Protein backbone atom coordinates (compact mmCIF):
# COMPACT_ATOMS: atom_id res chain seq x y z
CA UNK A 1 0.00 0.00 0.00
CA UNK A 2 0.80 3.63 0.07
CA UNK A 3 2.98 5.44 2.80
CA UNK A 4 1.23 8.96 4.02
CA UNK A 5 3.73 11.03 3.83
CA UNK A 6 1.83 14.28 5.55
CA UNK A 7 2.96 15.74 8.52
CA UNK A 8 0.57 16.27 11.67
CA UNK A 9 -1.96 19.24 10.41
CA UNK A 10 -3.23 21.58 12.72
CA UNK A 11 -6.10 22.58 9.86
CA UNK A 12 -7.83 19.66 9.20
CA UNK A 13 -6.72 15.88 9.51
CA UNK A 14 -3.78 13.96 7.89
CA UNK A 15 -5.70 10.66 7.64
CA UNK A 16 -9.34 12.69 6.01
CA UNK A 17 -6.99 14.82 3.43
CA UNK A 18 -4.44 11.92 2.39
CA UNK A 19 -7.14 9.53 1.91
CA UNK A 20 -9.41 12.42 -0.37
CA UNK A 21 -6.43 13.36 -2.42
CA UNK A 22 -5.91 9.29 -2.68
CA UNK A 23 -9.54 9.07 -4.34
CA UNK A 24 -8.82 12.02 -6.47
CA UNK A 25 -5.78 9.78 -7.96
CA UNK A 26 -9.13 7.15 -8.56
CA UNK A 27 -12.18 9.06 -10.05
CA UNK A 28 -10.14 11.63 -12.71
CA UNK A 29 -9.19 8.99 -15.13
CA UNK A 30 -6.70 9.34 -18.34
CA UNK A 31 -6.15 6.91 -21.57
CA UNK A 32 -2.49 6.55 -22.89
CA UNK A 33 -4.60 5.06 -26.11
CA UNK A 34 -7.26 7.96 -26.74
CA UNK A 35 -6.02 9.01 -30.12
CA UNK A 36 -6.78 5.76 -31.45
CA UNK A 37 -10.43 7.04 -31.26
CA UNK A 38 -9.30 10.08 -33.68
CA UNK A 39 -7.63 7.95 -37.16
CA UNK A 40 -7.10 11.44 -38.67
CA UNK A 41 -4.29 12.25 -35.86
CA UNK A 42 -1.35 11.53 -34.58
CA UNK A 43 0.42 11.83 -31.11
CA UNK A 44 3.25 14.63 -32.13
CA UNK A 45 -0.04 16.77 -33.05
CA UNK A 46 -0.52 16.56 -29.00
CA UNK A 47 3.06 17.23 -28.47
CA UNK A 48 2.86 20.04 -30.78
CA UNK A 49 -0.35 21.21 -29.49
CA UNK A 50 0.92 21.03 -25.53
CA UNK A 51 3.85 22.60 -25.99
CA UNK A 52 2.54 25.55 -27.89
CA UNK A 53 0.29 25.70 -24.56
CA UNK A 54 3.25 26.03 -22.87
CA UNK A 55 4.93 28.92 -24.94
CA UNK A 56 1.46 31.15 -24.73
CA UNK A 57 1.58 30.33 -20.47
CA UNK A 58 5.04 31.79 -20.20
CA UNK A 59 3.47 34.87 -22.89
CA UNK A 60 1.22 35.74 -20.14
CA UNK A 61 3.02 34.54 -16.70
CA UNK A 62 0.60 31.65 -16.45
CA UNK A 63 1.20 29.67 -13.48
CA UNK A 64 2.56 26.01 -13.99
CA UNK A 65 -0.45 24.26 -12.41
CA UNK A 66 -2.59 26.28 -15.25
CA UNK A 67 -0.95 24.73 -17.81
CA UNK A 68 -1.50 21.22 -16.24
CA UNK A 69 -4.92 21.82 -15.55
CA UNK A 70 -5.24 22.21 -19.56
CA UNK A 71 -3.41 19.32 -19.95
CA UNK A 72 -5.45 17.05 -17.97
CA UNK A 73 -8.80 18.74 -19.65
CA UNK A 74 -7.35 18.45 -23.63
CA UNK A 75 -6.42 14.43 -22.39
CA UNK A 76 -9.71 13.69 -21.02
CA UNK A 77 -11.67 15.64 -23.34
CA UNK A 78 -10.41 14.33 -25.79
CA UNK A 79 -11.26 10.89 -24.25
CA UNK A 80 -14.71 11.22 -24.57
CA UNK A 81 -14.58 12.54 -28.65
CA UNK A 82 -14.54 10.14 -31.48
CA UNK A 83 -12.87 11.35 -35.00
CA UNK A 84 -11.79 14.86 -34.41
CA UNK A 85 -10.10 16.78 -36.91
CA UNK A 86 -6.56 18.70 -37.07
CA UNK A 87 -7.89 21.57 -37.51
CA UNK A 88 -10.13 21.64 -34.45
CA UNK A 89 -6.99 21.11 -32.21
CA UNK A 90 -6.06 24.23 -31.78
CA UNK A 91 -9.26 25.80 -30.56
CA UNK A 92 -9.76 22.74 -28.19
CA UNK A 93 -6.08 23.54 -26.36
CA UNK A 94 -6.60 27.37 -26.10
CA UNK A 95 -10.50 27.02 -24.58
CA UNK A 96 -8.61 24.24 -22.44
CA UNK A 97 -6.11 26.75 -21.28
CA UNK A 98 -8.86 29.43 -20.69
CA UNK A 99 -11.22 27.38 -18.45
CA UNK A 100 -7.66 26.27 -16.62
CA UNK A 101 -6.72 30.18 -16.61
CA UNK A 102 -10.12 31.27 -15.00
CA UNK A 103 -10.31 28.95 -12.18
CA UNK A 104 -6.67 28.73 -11.22
CA UNK A 105 -5.11 32.56 -11.50
CA UNK A 106 -6.17 35.38 -9.75
CA UNK A 107 -6.81 38.04 -13.22
CA UNK A 108 -6.36 35.54 -15.83
CA UNK A 109 -5.68 37.47 -19.53
CA UNK A 110 -9.24 38.23 -21.15
CA UNK A 111 -10.77 36.14 -23.80
CA UNK A 112 -9.75 38.71 -26.86
CA UNK A 113 -5.92 37.32 -25.93
CA UNK A 114 -6.86 33.52 -25.92
CA UNK A 115 -8.14 34.90 -29.36
CA UNK A 116 -5.35 36.60 -29.96
CA UNK A 117 -2.42 34.14 -29.93
CA UNK A 118 -4.31 31.82 -32.21
CA UNK A 119 -3.31 34.24 -34.86
CA UNK A 120 -6.82 34.03 -36.41
CA UNK A 121 -7.45 30.26 -36.58
CA UNK A 122 -10.04 30.99 -33.83
CA UNK A 123 -12.52 33.69 -32.60
CA UNK A 124 -13.72 34.38 -29.31
CA UNK A 125 -17.04 33.29 -29.58
CA UNK A 126 -15.35 30.29 -30.50
CA UNK A 127 -13.56 29.72 -27.85
CA UNK A 128 -16.87 30.40 -25.98
CA UNK A 129 -18.91 27.72 -27.91
CA UNK A 130 -15.72 25.37 -27.48
CA UNK A 131 -15.61 25.80 -23.43
CA UNK A 132 -18.93 24.77 -23.24
CA UNK A 133 -18.50 21.66 -24.88
CA UNK A 134 -15.47 20.75 -22.94
CA UNK A 135 -17.03 21.61 -19.40
CA UNK A 136 -20.06 19.31 -20.12
CA UNK A 137 -18.11 16.58 -21.85
CA UNK A 138 -16.23 16.51 -18.82
CA UNK A 139 -19.72 16.55 -16.26
CA UNK A 140 -18.07 19.39 -14.98
CA UNK A 141 -15.17 17.19 -13.16
CA UNK A 142 -12.32 19.60 -13.35
CA UNK A 143 -10.57 20.03 -9.71
CA UNK A 144 -7.63 17.07 -10.65
CA UNK A 145 -4.40 16.74 -9.24
CA UNK A 146 -2.15 17.71 -11.36
CA UNK A 147 0.91 15.97 -12.06
CA UNK A 148 3.01 19.42 -11.14
CA UNK A 149 0.62 19.86 -8.05
CA UNK A 150 1.89 16.29 -7.02
CA UNK A 151 5.29 17.56 -7.31
CA UNK A 152 4.45 20.45 -5.29
CA UNK A 153 3.07 18.31 -2.21
CA UNK A 154 6.72 16.33 -2.65
CA UNK A 155 8.94 18.98 -1.90
CA UNK A 156 6.75 20.51 0.40
CA UNK A 157 7.32 17.21 2.31
CA UNK A 158 10.67 16.72 1.34
CA UNK A 159 11.87 20.49 2.78
CA UNK A 160 9.58 20.18 6.03
CA UNK A 161 11.23 22.35 8.72
CA UNK A 162 10.85 22.21 12.42
CA UNK A 163 7.35 24.25 12.20
CA UNK A 164 5.53 21.24 10.49
CA UNK A 165 3.86 23.61 8.30
CA UNK A 166 3.04 22.60 5.10
CA UNK A 167 1.39 25.14 3.61
CA UNK A 168 3.90 27.67 3.93
CA UNK A 169 6.27 27.09 0.80
CA UNK A 170 9.52 25.81 2.12
CA UNK A 171 11.60 24.06 -0.53
CA UNK A 172 14.21 25.93 -2.94
CA UNK A 173 13.54 26.96 -6.40
CA UNK A 174 16.10 25.30 -8.55
CA UNK A 175 15.45 21.17 -7.64
CA UNK A 176 11.68 21.89 -8.54
CA UNK A 177 12.05 23.70 -11.91
CA UNK A 178 14.36 21.23 -12.75
CA UNK A 179 12.21 18.49 -11.90
CA UNK A 180 9.62 20.15 -13.35
CA UNK A 181 11.34 20.40 -16.81
CA UNK A 182 11.91 16.93 -16.82
CA UNK A 183 7.71 16.59 -16.26
CA UNK A 184 7.06 19.01 -18.61
CA UNK A 185 8.95 16.91 -21.67
CA UNK A 186 7.43 13.48 -20.65
CA UNK A 187 4.15 15.05 -21.00
CA UNK A 188 4.37 15.20 -23.93
CA UNK A 189 4.62 12.14 -24.93
CA UNK A 190 1.14 10.84 -24.71
CA UNK A 191 2.59 7.12 -23.64
CA UNK A 192 2.88 9.14 -19.79
CA UNK A 193 -0.90 8.76 -19.39
CA UNK A 194 -0.26 5.10 -18.73
CA UNK A 195 1.03 6.13 -15.30
CA UNK A 196 -0.86 7.82 -12.11
CA UNK A 197 -0.24 11.52 -11.75
CA UNK A 198 1.45 10.75 -8.29
CA UNK A 199 4.35 8.65 -9.77
CA UNK A 200 5.05 10.40 -13.14
CA UNK A 201 5.61 12.93 -10.27
CA UNK A 202 7.80 10.84 -8.11
CA UNK A 203 9.41 9.44 -11.30
CA UNK A 204 10.77 12.29 -12.28
CA UNK A 205 11.68 13.32 -8.60
CA UNK A 206 13.92 10.38 -8.00
CA UNK A 207 15.64 10.53 -11.44
CA UNK A 208 16.22 13.66 -9.67
CA UNK A 209 17.24 12.71 -6.11
CA UNK A 210 17.30 8.72 -4.81
CA UNK A 211 15.00 6.18 -3.46
CA UNK A 212 15.27 7.49 -0.11
CA UNK A 213 13.95 10.56 -0.80
CA UNK A 214 11.54 9.46 -3.66
CA UNK A 215 9.80 7.09 -0.31
CA UNK A 216 9.81 9.70 2.26
CA UNK A 217 7.94 12.00 0.39
CA UNK A 218 5.71 10.05 -1.60
CA UNK A 219 4.50 6.48 0.47
CA UNK A 220 5.46 4.65 -2.89
CA UNK A 221 7.39 1.36 -2.76
CA UNK A 222 9.73 1.46 -5.30
CA UNK A 223 7.84 -1.82 -7.77
CA UNK A 224 5.10 1.21 -7.30
CA UNK A 225 7.16 3.76 -9.60
CA UNK A 226 9.44 0.86 -11.39
CA UNK A 227 7.65 0.09 -14.40
CA UNK A 228 7.92 4.62 -15.00
CA UNK A 229 11.48 5.05 -13.73
CA UNK A 230 12.59 2.50 -16.48
CA UNK A 231 9.87 4.52 -18.91
CA UNK A 232 11.56 7.88 -18.05
CA UNK A 233 15.21 6.70 -18.02
CA UNK A 234 15.65 8.20 -21.89
CA UNK A 235 13.61 11.76 -20.96
CA UNK A 236 15.93 11.81 -17.75
CA UNK A 237 19.22 11.41 -20.18
CA UNK A 238 18.35 14.01 -22.68
CA UNK A 239 17.29 16.35 -20.04
CA UNK A 240 20.83 15.96 -18.37
CA UNK A 241 22.89 15.60 -21.15
CA UNK A 242 21.21 19.43 -22.43
CA UNK A 243 20.99 20.49 -19.18
CA UNK A 244 18.67 22.27 -16.70
CA UNK A 245 17.57 25.50 -17.83
CA UNK A 246 18.09 28.42 -14.81
CA UNK A 247 15.38 30.10 -13.08
CA UNK A 248 13.75 32.73 -15.58
CA UNK A 249 12.44 35.93 -13.82
CA UNK A 250 9.07 37.98 -14.86
CA UNK A 251 7.53 41.22 -15.35
CA UNK A 252 5.83 41.99 -12.31
CA UNK A 253 6.82 38.92 -10.28
CA UNK A 254 8.64 38.42 -6.96
CA UNK A 255 11.46 36.66 -7.73
CA UNK A 256 11.11 34.40 -4.72
CA UNK A 257 7.70 33.36 -6.86
CA UNK A 258 9.33 33.10 -10.19
CA UNK A 259 9.24 29.45 -10.29
CA UNK A 260 5.51 28.81 -10.33
CA UNK A 261 5.26 30.74 -13.46
CA UNK A 262 5.43 27.92 -16.62
CA UNK A 263 8.41 28.43 -18.82
CA UNK A 264 8.46 27.15 -22.79
CA UNK A 265 10.64 24.77 -24.25
CA UNK A 266 11.69 24.24 -27.58
CA UNK A 267 11.81 20.99 -26.43
CA UNK A 268 9.93 19.08 -29.35
CA UNK A 269 13.68 17.91 -30.78
CA UNK A 270 14.41 16.58 -27.08
CA UNK A 271 11.02 14.57 -27.45
CA UNK A 272 12.30 13.10 -30.60
CA UNK A 273 15.72 12.40 -29.27
CA UNK A 274 14.17 10.54 -26.04
CA UNK A 275 11.67 8.52 -27.96
CA UNK A 276 14.10 7.80 -30.59
CA UNK A 277 16.30 5.56 -27.93
CA UNK A 278 13.91 3.15 -27.08
CA UNK B 1 -35.96 23.04 -18.05
CA UNK B 2 -39.07 22.33 -18.97
CA UNK B 3 -38.94 19.90 -15.54
CA UNK B 4 -38.85 22.89 -13.69
CA UNK B 5 -41.52 25.62 -13.01
CA UNK B 6 -40.53 28.38 -11.07
CA UNK B 7 -42.34 29.59 -8.20
CA UNK B 8 -40.63 33.07 -7.11
CA UNK B 9 -37.21 34.65 -7.45
CA UNK B 10 -35.54 34.20 -3.94
CA UNK B 11 -32.68 36.56 -4.27
CA UNK B 12 -29.34 37.53 -5.69
CA UNK B 13 -25.70 35.95 -3.98
CA UNK B 14 -22.71 36.12 -5.81
CA UNK B 15 -23.42 35.55 -9.36
CA UNK B 16 -26.98 35.78 -11.04
CA UNK B 17 -30.47 35.11 -9.90
CA UNK B 18 -31.48 32.49 -7.28
CA UNK B 19 -35.52 30.78 -7.62
CA UNK B 20 -37.39 28.80 -5.60
CA UNK B 21 -38.90 26.37 -8.38
CA UNK B 22 -40.56 22.96 -8.48
CA UNK B 23 -38.93 20.00 -10.18
CA UNK B 24 -42.55 19.66 -12.55
CA UNK B 25 -42.01 15.48 -11.97
CA UNK B 26 -41.71 14.66 -8.82
CA UNK B 27 -42.55 17.91 -7.07
CA UNK B 28 -39.42 18.42 -5.39
CA UNK B 29 -38.49 21.86 -4.33
CA UNK B 30 -35.40 23.41 -5.09
CA UNK B 31 -33.42 26.47 -5.58
CA UNK B 32 -31.97 27.22 -9.46
CA UNK B 33 -29.16 29.51 -9.73
CA UNK B 34 -29.39 31.01 -13.17
CA UNK B 35 -26.27 32.35 -14.96
CA UNK B 36 -27.25 33.94 -17.95
CA UNK B 37 -24.28 34.19 -20.43
CA UNK B 38 -24.76 36.45 -23.25
CA UNK B 39 -24.74 39.06 -20.21
CA UNK B 40 -20.88 37.52 -20.00
CA UNK B 41 -17.73 38.83 -21.99
CA UNK B 42 -15.74 35.54 -20.51
CA UNK B 43 -17.95 32.94 -21.01
CA UNK B 44 -19.42 31.15 -17.92
CA UNK B 45 -17.41 33.00 -15.36
CA UNK B 46 -14.50 32.11 -13.17
CA UNK B 47 -17.02 32.28 -9.67
CA UNK B 48 -19.78 29.79 -11.07
CA UNK B 49 -17.16 27.40 -12.86
CA UNK B 50 -15.51 27.21 -9.31
CA UNK B 51 -18.52 27.02 -7.53
CA UNK B 52 -19.91 23.72 -9.98
CA UNK B 53 -16.49 22.03 -9.88
CA UNK B 54 -15.80 22.36 -6.14
CA UNK B 55 -19.41 21.35 -5.48
CA UNK B 56 -19.49 18.09 -7.22
CA UNK B 57 -16.13 17.38 -5.40
CA UNK B 58 -18.35 18.46 -1.74
CA UNK B 59 -21.38 16.27 -0.56
CA UNK B 60 -21.88 16.97 3.37
CA UNK B 61 -24.95 17.12 5.12
CA UNK B 62 -23.75 20.80 5.91
CA UNK B 63 -23.08 21.84 2.66
CA UNK B 64 -25.94 22.66 0.61
CA UNK B 65 -26.28 19.95 -2.42
CA UNK B 66 -25.43 20.98 -5.95
CA UNK B 67 -28.14 18.70 -8.01
CA UNK B 68 -27.67 19.47 -11.60
CA UNK B 69 -26.19 21.63 -14.14
CA UNK B 70 -28.70 22.77 -16.76
CA UNK B 71 -27.23 24.64 -19.98
CA UNK B 72 -29.91 26.10 -22.29
CA UNK B 73 -29.87 28.65 -24.81
CA UNK B 74 -27.16 31.50 -23.37
CA UNK B 75 -28.21 30.67 -19.94
CA UNK B 76 -26.41 27.74 -17.43
CA UNK B 77 -28.56 26.61 -14.21
CA UNK B 78 -27.50 25.19 -11.00
CA UNK B 79 -30.06 22.99 -9.47
CA UNK B 80 -29.75 23.15 -5.78
CA UNK B 81 -31.48 21.51 -3.02
CA UNK B 82 -34.00 24.02 -0.73
CA UNK B 83 -33.80 25.44 2.44
CA UNK B 84 -35.94 27.98 4.01
CA UNK B 85 -34.12 31.46 4.43
CA UNK B 86 -30.64 32.89 5.50
CA UNK B 87 -29.07 33.71 9.23
CA UNK B 88 -29.67 37.67 8.45
CA UNK B 89 -33.52 37.49 7.75
CA UNK B 90 -34.03 34.93 10.80
CA UNK B 91 -31.53 36.79 13.12
CA UNK B 92 -33.23 40.23 12.30
CA UNK B 93 -36.66 38.94 12.66
CA UNK B 94 -36.13 37.55 15.90
CA UNK B 95 -33.77 40.89 16.89
CA UNK B 96 -36.19 41.95 19.62
CA UNK B 97 -36.19 38.52 21.90
CA UNK B 98 -32.50 37.61 20.45
CA UNK B 99 -32.03 34.40 19.42
CA UNK B 100 -32.10 30.79 22.09
CA UNK B 101 -29.08 30.09 22.89
CA UNK B 102 -29.27 26.56 22.30
CA UNK B 103 -29.51 27.38 18.82
CA UNK B 104 -26.24 28.91 18.66
CA UNK B 105 -24.43 25.91 20.07
CA UNK B 106 -26.52 24.04 17.08
CA UNK B 107 -25.81 26.12 14.53
CA UNK B 108 -22.02 26.93 15.10
CA UNK B 109 -21.39 23.38 15.79
CA UNK B 110 -23.07 22.32 12.26
CA UNK B 111 -21.34 25.07 10.97
CA UNK B 112 -17.87 24.04 11.82
CA UNK B 113 -18.76 20.57 10.36
CA UNK B 114 -19.36 21.88 7.28
CA UNK B 115 -15.98 23.60 7.67
CA UNK B 116 -13.95 21.25 8.52
CA UNK B 117 -15.14 19.45 5.59
CA UNK B 118 -14.21 21.75 3.23
CA UNK B 119 -10.68 22.56 5.14
CA UNK B 120 -10.39 18.64 4.36
CA UNK B 121 -10.86 18.74 0.98
CA UNK B 122 -8.47 22.26 0.67
CA UNK B 123 -11.45 24.36 -0.11
CA UNK B 124 -11.06 27.61 1.40
CA UNK B 125 -14.99 29.04 1.20
CA UNK B 126 -14.54 32.95 1.71
CA UNK B 127 -17.57 34.34 2.17
CA UNK B 128 -18.75 32.87 5.41
CA UNK B 129 -21.74 35.32 6.05
CA UNK B 130 -25.21 35.04 7.35
CA UNK B 131 -26.83 35.31 3.87
CA UNK B 132 -25.27 32.40 3.03
CA UNK B 133 -25.45 30.61 5.61
CA UNK B 134 -29.17 28.64 5.13
CA UNK B 135 -30.57 26.86 8.20
CA UNK B 136 -33.88 24.78 6.86
CA UNK B 137 -36.86 23.66 9.11
CA UNK B 138 -35.43 21.10 10.63
CA UNK B 139 -32.80 23.14 12.40
CA UNK B 140 -29.83 21.94 9.98
CA UNK B 141 -28.29 24.90 8.92
CA UNK B 142 -25.14 24.55 5.68
CA UNK B 143 -22.75 26.54 4.41
CA UNK B 144 -24.04 28.05 0.72
CA UNK B 145 -22.51 30.14 -2.08
CA UNK B 146 -19.27 28.62 -2.71
CA UNK B 147 -19.28 31.14 -5.63
CA UNK B 148 -15.78 32.98 -3.88
CA UNK B 149 -14.25 29.36 -2.64
CA UNK B 150 -10.80 28.28 -3.94
CA UNK B 151 -9.20 25.41 -4.09
CA UNK B 152 -5.85 25.70 -1.94
CA UNK B 153 -2.57 24.06 -3.17
CA UNK B 154 0.07 22.44 -1.00
CA UNK B 155 1.73 24.74 -0.61
CA UNK B 156 -0.14 27.65 -0.89
CA UNK B 157 0.47 30.68 -2.82
CA UNK B 158 -1.27 34.15 -2.53
CA UNK B 159 -4.80 34.09 -3.69
CA UNK B 160 -6.89 36.86 -4.31
CA UNK B 161 -6.37 39.78 -1.96
CA UNK B 162 -9.82 41.06 -0.74
CA UNK B 163 -11.91 38.00 0.11
CA UNK B 164 -15.18 37.98 2.59
CA UNK B 165 -17.74 40.75 3.40
CA UNK B 166 -16.22 43.14 5.09
CA UNK B 167 -17.68 42.69 8.35
CA UNK B 168 -16.45 39.05 8.47
CA UNK B 169 -12.89 39.73 6.97
CA UNK B 170 -9.81 38.58 8.92
CA UNK B 171 -6.98 40.99 10.12
CA UNK B 172 -4.31 39.37 7.84
CA UNK B 173 -6.18 40.21 5.30
CA UNK B 174 -7.18 43.62 6.09
CA UNK B 175 -3.00 44.03 6.51
CA UNK B 176 -2.56 42.89 2.52
CA UNK B 177 -0.82 39.14 4.05
CA UNK B 178 0.93 37.59 1.56
CA UNK B 179 -0.60 34.02 2.26
CA UNK B 180 -3.75 33.40 3.90
CA UNK B 181 -5.34 29.90 4.37
CA UNK B 182 -7.96 28.29 6.88
CA UNK B 183 -7.66 30.58 9.56
CA UNK B 184 -9.90 33.69 7.08
CA UNK B 185 -12.67 30.99 7.50
CA UNK B 186 -12.71 30.77 10.89
CA UNK B 187 -12.61 34.10 11.76
CA UNK B 188 -15.49 34.74 10.15
CA UNK B 189 -17.31 32.09 11.98
CA UNK B 190 -16.20 33.70 15.32
CA UNK B 191 -17.63 37.63 14.02
CA UNK B 192 -21.08 34.95 12.86
CA UNK B 193 -20.78 33.55 16.67
CA UNK B 194 -20.94 37.20 18.32
CA UNK B 195 -23.58 38.07 15.76
CA UNK B 196 -25.52 35.04 16.92
CA UNK B 197 -25.45 36.44 20.62
CA UNK B 198 -25.20 40.14 20.44
CA UNK B 199 -28.07 39.88 17.87
CA UNK B 200 -25.78 42.51 16.02
CA UNK B 201 -22.45 42.15 13.86
CA UNK B 202 -19.27 42.07 16.24
CA UNK B 203 -17.55 44.35 14.00
CA UNK B 204 -19.82 46.56 11.49
CA UNK B 205 -17.10 48.24 10.31
CA UNK B 206 -18.17 50.72 7.60
CA UNK B 207 -14.89 50.75 5.65
CA UNK B 208 -11.20 48.73 5.55
CA UNK B 209 -10.02 50.76 8.02
CA UNK B 210 -13.00 51.03 9.89
CA UNK B 211 -13.54 47.29 10.14
CA UNK B 212 -9.60 47.13 11.26
CA UNK B 213 -10.08 49.51 13.80
CA UNK B 214 -13.77 47.81 15.09
CA UNK B 215 -11.33 44.93 15.37
CA UNK B 216 -8.77 46.85 17.27
CA UNK B 217 -11.34 48.71 19.69
CA UNK B 218 -12.73 44.77 21.03
CA UNK B 219 -9.52 42.92 21.24
CA UNK B 220 -6.61 45.52 21.53
CA UNK B 221 -4.54 46.65 19.23
CA UNK B 222 -2.28 43.92 18.35
CA UNK B 223 1.82 43.92 18.99
CA UNK B 224 4.85 41.72 18.22
CA UNK B 225 4.31 39.43 20.76
CA UNK B 226 0.14 38.99 20.52
CA UNK B 227 1.14 38.41 16.71
CA UNK B 228 4.88 38.17 16.08
CA UNK B 229 4.72 39.98 12.42
CA UNK B 230 2.34 42.63 12.43
CA UNK B 231 4.88 45.10 12.48
CA UNK B 232 6.76 44.03 9.18
CA UNK B 233 2.96 43.43 7.50
CA UNK B 234 1.86 46.12 4.32
CA UNK B 235 -0.87 47.59 5.13
CA UNK B 236 0.56 48.34 8.99
CA UNK B 237 0.61 51.42 10.33
CA UNK B 238 2.45 52.24 13.87
CA UNK B 239 -0.47 55.30 13.84
CA UNK B 240 -2.97 52.93 15.05
CA UNK B 241 -5.08 53.14 18.57
CA UNK B 242 -3.85 51.34 21.02
CA UNK B 243 -6.87 49.55 22.52
CA UNK B 244 -7.68 47.49 25.97
CA UNK B 245 -9.03 44.14 25.20
CA UNK B 246 -12.49 44.78 26.73
CA UNK B 247 -13.58 41.58 28.91
CA UNK B 248 -15.27 38.93 27.29
CA UNK B 249 -18.47 39.54 28.62
CA UNK B 250 -18.83 43.03 27.53
CA UNK B 251 -18.52 43.18 24.28
CA UNK B 252 -20.75 39.53 24.69
CA UNK B 253 -22.46 40.04 27.81
CA UNK B 254 -24.86 36.37 26.91
CA UNK B 255 -21.44 34.23 26.84
CA UNK B 256 -20.26 31.84 29.57
CA UNK B 257 -16.96 31.51 30.31
CA UNK B 258 -16.59 28.24 27.52
CA UNK B 259 -18.39 30.77 25.08
CA UNK B 260 -15.63 33.42 25.47
CA UNK B 261 -12.98 30.64 25.55
CA UNK B 262 -13.94 29.50 22.06
CA UNK B 263 -14.76 32.64 20.58
CA UNK B 264 -10.99 34.40 21.43
CA UNK B 265 -9.56 31.38 19.88
CA UNK B 266 -11.51 31.96 16.95
CA UNK B 267 -10.76 35.53 16.84
CA UNK B 268 -7.00 35.36 18.01
CA UNK B 269 -5.03 37.51 15.85
CA UNK B 270 -2.28 35.04 14.49
CA UNK B 271 -3.57 33.17 12.09
CA UNK B 272 -1.07 30.29 13.30
CA UNK B 273 -2.55 30.50 16.59
CA UNK B 274 -6.11 30.74 15.51
CA UNK B 275 -8.04 27.51 16.33
CA UNK B 276 -8.72 25.09 13.69
CA UNK B 277 -12.13 23.85 12.59
CA UNK B 278 -11.01 20.00 13.93
CA UNK B 279 -9.99 21.48 17.27
CA UNK B 280 -13.41 24.05 17.40
CA UNK B 281 -15.40 21.08 17.26
CA UNK B 282 -13.19 19.20 19.87
CA UNK B 283 -14.09 22.75 22.33
CA UNK B 284 -15.90 21.72 25.66
CA UNK B 285 -18.39 24.16 24.63
CA UNK B 286 -19.67 21.58 22.29
CA UNK B 287 -20.58 18.41 24.73
CA UNK B 288 -24.11 19.32 24.71
CA UNK B 289 -25.26 18.33 21.16
CA UNK B 290 -29.06 20.21 21.08
CA UNK B 291 -30.99 20.31 17.64
CA UNK B 292 -33.73 21.96 18.05
CA UNK B 293 -36.87 22.90 15.36
CA UNK B 294 -36.60 27.00 14.61
CA UNK B 295 -39.81 29.44 14.44
CA UNK B 296 -40.62 30.15 10.82
C1 LIG C 1 -33.64 37.43 0.98
C2 LIG C 1 -33.10 36.05 1.39
S1 LIG C 1 -34.41 35.10 2.20
O1 LIG C 1 -34.23 34.89 3.60
O2 LIG C 1 -35.68 35.49 1.68
C3 LIG C 1 -34.15 33.44 1.66
C4 LIG C 1 -32.86 32.94 1.65
C5 LIG C 1 -32.62 31.64 1.26
C6 LIG C 1 -33.68 30.82 0.85
N1 LIG C 1 -33.50 29.48 0.46
C7 LIG C 1 -32.44 29.01 -0.29
N2 LIG C 1 -32.35 27.70 -0.53
C8 LIG C 1 -31.36 27.20 -1.25
C9 LIG C 1 -30.41 28.10 -1.75
C10 LIG C 1 -29.27 27.67 -2.55
C11 LIG C 1 -28.41 28.64 -2.98
CL1 LIG C 1 -27.03 28.20 -3.94
C12 LIG C 1 -28.60 30.00 -2.65
O3 LIG C 1 -27.78 30.80 -3.06
N3 LIG C 1 -29.65 30.41 -1.91
C13 LIG C 1 -29.88 31.82 -1.50
C14 LIG C 1 -28.79 32.27 -0.50
C15 LIG C 1 -28.17 33.56 -1.05
C16 LIG C 1 -29.16 34.10 -2.12
C17 LIG C 1 -29.90 32.84 -2.67
C18 LIG C 1 -30.55 29.48 -1.46
N4 LIG C 1 -31.57 29.87 -0.75
C19 LIG C 1 -34.97 31.31 0.88
C20 LIG C 1 -36.10 30.41 0.46
C21 LIG C 1 -35.21 32.62 1.29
Amino acid sequence: SRGSPLPVLSWANREEVWKIMLNKEKTYLRDQHFLEQHPLLQPKMRAILLDWLMEVCEVYKLHRETFYLAQDFFDRYMATQENVVKTLLQLIGISSLFIAAKLEEIYPPKLHQFAYVTDGACSGDEILTMELMIMKALKWRLSPLTIVSWLNVYMQVAYLNDLHEVLLPQYPQQIFIQIAELLDLCVLDVDCLEFPYGILAASALYHFSSSELMQKVSGYQWCDIENCVKWMVPFAMVIRETGSSKLKHFRGVADEDAHNIQTHRDSLDLLDKARAKK
Amino acid sequence: MENFQKVEKIGEGTYGVVYKARNKLTGEVVALKKIRLDTETEGVPSTAIREISLLKELNHPNIVKLLDVIHTENKLYLVFEFLHQDLKKFMDASALTGIPLPLIKSYLFQLLQGLAFCHSHRVLHRDLKPQNLLINTEGAIKLADFGLARAFGVPVRTYTHEVVTLWYRAPEILLGCKYYSTAVDIWSLGCIFAEMVTRRALFPGDSEIDQLFRIFRTLGTPDEVVWPGVTSMPDYKPSFPKWARQDFSKVVPPLDEDGRSLLSQMLHYDPNKRISAKAALAHPFFQDVTKPVPHL
